[PDB]
C-alpha cells in the first residue's frame, strides 16, 4: 500500500529538470505522506526521527 | 548643412505687440516607476512608463509707455475663472517665416513681476511673466 | 555565517495547483515565525518567580504581495474558497537562494488555505502599480538545510 | 504579468440611476477586497497547534471621493434614502482600463445603498478644493476577466 | 463640475438672533455631514454574507471658529444656555459662495442649541492672535441648490 | 474685532493670600473653558434622528506655569492643603490687556482650591530652566466684558 | 525669581548607605511631585457644576539614572531587597544647588526602598554608554527652602 | 565609573549545548532587568499617603538578535522543543567585556528554555540582510562582579 | 604608449543621425551592506557587495530645418507601453572604426529639453533628450 | 631639512599596470562620547574615544587601448561575492623605491566611472574607481 502511494505522488516530477529544486521538493512531499502514517500508527518510534 | 541660430522669433499671446527679449521653459517631463520580483536573476529593477508634467514659460519685455498688456491679463482673474489663451511660439527664417513651432494650450498667468529701480541704473527697465499651462506640442517639418 | 546571506532572491512554489511560471514571483513573503502560549503560577513559599509552563504551539497566517496578474492559477483556488466554500488544502515551498540560484535553505508549509484576497486602492493623481495581495492559513512547517 | 499595469486610469458606472458623464468620473476609488471569518478549537492530545475552521465571508463599504457636483443623479438617490428612508438597491461596475480605453478587468458590485455622506470642512485660510464623499453597502462581488 | 469651486469663501447666518456684521464672519466650519446606523443578521443556510439594516440616521455637531470677539450677540445667548439653562434653539445657514458673492449652495441647519464654548490657552512667549470656538447641537439639515 | 488681539500679555490676581508682584506674573495659563453633558433617546416612529437632552455644565481645572519661585505665597497655600488637609479656597481674576495695560475682558474664578503641584525633571547634560507647575480646581467662571 | 535658576546642578544623597563619593554622582533624578484623589457628586437641584472633594494624597516612584558603576553600596543595597526580600528603608535627599554649590532648596525624601533596577540593551553596532537605571518607592516629601 | 564603559564589545555562552564559535556571536542582547509587583492599602485615620507592599519579583524574557546561520546547534535545541515538546532548560552567561578581552562584569541567567523563533520578513526591492531572532525564557539571575 | 582623446565618436540610437554634441552618464553602481557582531576585537565593520544601479543617460545635438526624431520617439509613449531601443555608443579610431564600446539595453526618453530665446544670443539652439535603461555592458578589446 | 613632493608615486592593485593620475581618501577617523553628571563644577562635558570609521578611496587614470582592467574587476561581483584585494600605496625616492606606505586591506570597486564626450573636448579621457576597505596601516621609517 505504501510504496503504491508514494509511486503515484512522484509522477509528478518525471519531467523536471534534475538538481537541487526538484530534489528538495521530492523529499519534503515523501516525508509529509509518511507523517501522517506515523500519526495514524502504522509506523514504530516515539519521534519521526 | 548647418544648424538654426536663436535670436530671430515671434510669440502670438493676444496682446498688441509680438516682440519680446527672452522666452524660456518649453519642456517635456514623464515619471518612471519601478518594479522587482524576488526570483529574478539580475539585481537591478525593471522600468516603465508613469504620469506626464510640463514646465512653467517665462517670458521677459522691455517697459513701454502706455502700454500695460500685462497687468491687464493678470487683472482678468476672478476668483476660479481667468482668461485663458492660446500660445504660439516661432522660431524664423530669412523671410520671417515659421521653421519651428511650439503649440501651448490654456495657459494663463501666475506671476506678474516688475522691475527694480536704482540711482545708478544706467540699464532697461525688464518686465516679466510666468505662465501656466495645459500642454505642448512641437513642429518641425 | 561569516557573512551572512542577503533576502531579496527567493521562491514561492505551490503543489496541487497546476504550475504557470507568473505564479512563483512574488514582491514579498511574510509570516515565516512561531511562538508558545504559556500559563502562570504562584507556588506559596517561593517568592523568587512565578511558575511557567508551555501550553500551545502557534503560527501566524503567511502573506504574499506581487503586481496584479490577470490569469492566476492561484487566484481562481482563492475564488472557489471565496465565493463557494470549496476548500482544498495546498502544500507550499519557500526556498532562499544562493548565487548559483540553488537553496541555501527551505520552508515547508503543510496544509494551507485561502482566508484573504485584496487589491489596493486606485488613485488618479498618483503614479503607482496596482498591488495585490494574498492571506492563507496553514498547520505548521518544517525546515530543511 | 510581465510589466503589470498602473492603477491611475478607471471608470464607475451605476444602473438604474439615470446616465450623466459627469457621475462617472471620480478621484478614488476604495474597498475591493474580502475575508473570512473563522473560529479556533483545542484538541486533547494535539500539541502542534490548534484547528481553524471559516465560518463567514466578509466585505467592506465601498468608498468613492470627487469634487463637489452640485446637480449629481447619485446624490439625489441619496437624499431619499437619508431623509425619507426610502431605499432602491443599484449596481455598479467598477472598470479598471487599458491604453485603448477598454477593460483590463472588472468588478461586478451587488446590490448597493447609501449608507453615509460628507464634505470636507472649509477654511478661510487655505487655497483647496470642496471634496465629497459617498460610502456604499453591498452584498458581495463578482470578477469579470 | 468642469472646474470644481474652493472651499475658502463662505458666509454664516443665524435666524432668531439681533444681527451684527461681525458675527457673521468666521475663520472655519466643519460638521457638515450625516451617517446612518445599521444592525448585522447571519441567516442560516446563506454562507455568502451577513444581512446588513438600517435603523437611524446620525449627525454631527457643527464646530465655528473665529478670532476673539468681546460683543458679539452669538455668545451672551451662549451664556443664558450655559450659566443659567434657558435654551432658545435657533436656525442657521451655513453658505458657500461664488464669484459675484452669491450662493453656489446652501445648507438648512435645523433647531441648533449650544453645547460648548471655549478660548485657547495664552502663552506668553509666543506671537499669537487669541481664538474663540463654538459647538452647537442640532437636529437635521437639508440643502437647497 | 476688525483686528483680533493677540494673547501674549495677561495678569493673574488672587483673592485671599498675602499679595506679592512676583506670584502675579506667569508663563502660561490654560483651563479657560467650558461642556455640557447630555443624554440620547429614541422615540418610536421617529426616524430621522435621536433626541438630545442636557445635563450638567462641566468644567476643567485650571493650570499655571512659571519658572521656580522659591518664597511664594501661592506655594505656602498649597502645601497647607497637600500635607495637612487643611483647606480654604480663594477667588481669582484672569486679565487679558490693551496695550494701556488695562484690561480687555476678565474672567472671574470661583471657589478655587489646589489639587496638583510638580516641578520638571532635571538633566545634568541639558541647559534648561527650572519650570513649576500648579493645578487648581474652582467651581465656576463668570465673564466681564 | 527676577531670573530663575536653572536645572544642571545637583546632588543626591543617601542616609543608612555607606557613602562613596561615586554614588552621589547621576545623570538625571525625576519623579519630585504630588496629586489628590477626588470624588464627585451630584446634587439636586443644583445644575450649575457637580461638587468634588479630596480624598488623598499620591506620590509617584522616585527615578535615577547614571553610566554603569560596578562596586555601588546602592546596588548591593538593592540586591539584598530583590533577591531575598530583606527590605530595610532609607532616607534621602535632593539638593538644587546655586554658583557656590550650596543649596538652593532640598527634598526631604522620606522611608524610601527598591522596586526596579535595570540596564540598557547592549548594541554592537552603535557607539554608545552602557547606562543604569534606579527606581525607588517612598512615603511623602517636604522641602527646605 | 570616572569614565563608564561602552556597551559594544560582549560574549554570549551556553551550557548543555555543544559549543561552536559561531553559536557565541551576536548583533544584539537584551531583556537583563527586574521588577517587584506590589499591592496598595488605605488605613483609616491616615490622609498623607497609602501604603504599599511587595508581592514578587519578576523578570522578562532574554532576548538574543544575529544575521542568520544555517547550521546552529541553539537552533536546533530550539527545534526539539518547539515541534516536539521535548524540553531541557539550560544555563546562559552574558558577559561585558575590557580592553584585554576580559569580563568587567556578567550575568548568570538561570533554567532558560526557547519560547520565540523568527525570522524578518523578505523583500525584492530591498538590500539587506537576514535576521534571525530567539527570546528564552528564564527563573531567574545572579550577578558576578 | 599614449591615452585615447575624447572627440572623435559616434551613436547609434535608432535614428536618422549619428553625430552628437555630447554624451554623459555612463556610470555603474553598487550598494554596501555593512555588519558588527559584538563579540569582535575589531571595532569596526565588514561590508559586502548589495543591490546595483544605472545611471541616466543625456545626449545633446545641434537643432535642424525638418528634423524632429527627438520628438517623434518621446511621442511613442502611451500609457505604460513605449518603443524601447538598443543604444550603441562608440569612440573611434583614425579609420574612423570602434576602439572602446559602450552597449545599452532597453531605453527610452523620460525627457525632451527645448532651448531658450534670446534677443542677443549670438549662439547655436541645442537641444538635449535624458535615457532610462536597464544595463550597460563595456567592451575594449 | 626639506620635506616631501607629492607627485612620484606608485599602486599596486593586482592589475597589470602601477601608474595612476591621482590617488585620495587615505583618512582615519574615531567617533567621540560625551559625559556630564549634575554634581559636576563644571558646565561642560568629558570626552572619550567611541568606535572607528575609514574613508573610501579614489584612484583615477587615462584610457588606453585594449586596457579593461577596471571593468573587469568590478565584473567579479555575484549577489554577495566579490574578488577582495590587498592595496599597497607608496611614496618614492629619487632611487624609485618606497618611503611612505599605506597598507590597506581587504579592498572591492563600489563604482567605475566613464567619460563624458564632447565634440569640442581638446583634453585626455580619465576613467575613475572607488574602493571600500577595512584597515588602513601607516609606516615611515
Amino acid at each position: 500500500m505504501a510504496e503504491e502511494s508514494i509511486k503515484k505522488a512522484t509522477e509528478q516530477f518525471v519531467f523536471e529538470p534534475n538538481d537541487g529544486n526538484t530534489w528538495v521538493r521530492v523529499r519534503a512531499m515523501i516525508e509529509n505522506f509518511l507523517i501522517l502514517q506515523w500519526r495514524a500508527g502504522a509506523l514504530a518510534g516515539a519521534k519521526p526521527e | 548643412s548647418y544648424p538654426l541660430s536663436k535670436f530671430h522669433f515671434s510669440v502670438e499671446w493676444g496682446g498688441t505687440k509680438i516682440g519680446f527679449t527672452e522666452v524660456s521653459g518649453l519642456d517635456l517631463e514623464t515619471e518612471i516607476i519601478e518594479y522587482r520580483h524576488g526570483a529574478s536573476p539580475e539585481y537591478s529593477k525593471i522600468k516603465m512608463p508613469g504620469m506626464q508634467k510640463f514646465s512653467n514659460i517665462t517670458l521677459k519685455r522691455g517697459t513701454f509707455k502706455s502700454d500695460n498688456e500685462y497687468f491687464q491679463w493678470y487683472n482678468t482673474i476672478n476668483l476660479n475663472k481667468v482668461e485663458r489663451r492660446d500660445l504660439t511660439i516661432s522660431l524664423l527664417n530669412e523671410e520671417h517665416e515659421p521653421v519651428v513651432t511650439w503649440k501651448v494650450k490654456n495657459a494663463w498667468p501666475l506671476k506678474v513681476q516688475s522691475t527694480d529701480l536704482k540711482g545708478d541704473g544706467n540699464e532697461v527697465a525688464i518686465e516679466s511673466m510666468e505662465l501656466a499651462h495645459e500642454g505642448l506640442v512641437i513642429q518641425n517639418e | 555565517t561569516y557573512y551572512p546571506p542577503s533576502s531579496f532572491h527567493f521562491l514561492v512554489e505551490f503543489t496541487g495547483i497546476d504550475a504557470k511560471n507568473n505564479d512563483h514571483e512574488f514582491q514579498s513573503v511574510s509570516g515565516l515565525s512561531v511562538d508558545i502560549d504559556t500559563e502562570e503560577f504562584a507556588e506559596g513559599g517561593e517568592n523568587r518567580f512565578k511558575h511557567k509552563f508551555p501550553v500551545k504551539t502557534k503560527y501566524p497566517n503567511l502573506v504574499l504581495k506581487r503586481g496584479v496578474l490577470v490569469d492566476s492559477k492561484v487566484i481562481s483556488w482563492c475564488r472557489d474558497a471565496i465565493e463557494d466554500f470549496e476548500f482544498k488544502p495546498i502544500d507550499l515551498t519557500v526556498k532562499l537562494l544562493n548565487e548559483e540560484h540553488q537553496p541555501l535553505m527551505t520552508w515547508n508549509v503543510v496544509h494551507a488555505y485561502p482566508v484573504k484576497w485584496s487589491v489596493e486602492d486606485f488613485n488618479a493623481q498618483e503614479s503607482k502599480m496596482a498591488i495585490e495581495s494574498v492571506e492563507l492559513s496553514y498547520n505548521y512547517f518544517k525546515t530543511i538545510v
